[PDB]
């Protein structure tokens, strides 16, 4: 919102932009518990698997 | 916390008072019968007060 409203002020201000990145695609590895333990398997050895 | 012999679920808030509460229940501050809080600040060696 900010930029949008430095955009409508040319006179006085030019090039404003960001100094970082944008978001980006990220991959959720969404695990559940009970299957963990049903199965018999360590929350821990998994994550230290992964 | 884990799942009985006859497949029921034992979470956590079922055995346990779950809330916010501070670190500490040890001090506590009033300001003329008011709830209150604070910070006493100190001087390091060398510094100006003012």
């Amino acid at each position: 919102q900010l930029l949008a409203e430095a955009a409508k002020h040319p006179d006085m201000l030019t090039s404003v932009r960001p100094n970082g990145l944008e978001d980006t695609p990220q991959f959720k590895i969404d695990i559940d518990q009970e299957k963990a333990q049903a199965l018999g398997v360590s929350i821990n050895d998994i994550n230290t698997t992964l | 916390l884990k799942v009985n012999q006859d497949g029921s679920r034992v979470l956590l808030r079922d055995v346990a008072k779950i809330e916010l509460g501070g670190e500490n229940y040890d001090i506590i501050a009033e300001f003329n019968g008011q709830p209150a809080s604070g910070l006493g600040i100190k001087l390091a060696t060398g510094a100006n007060a003012l």
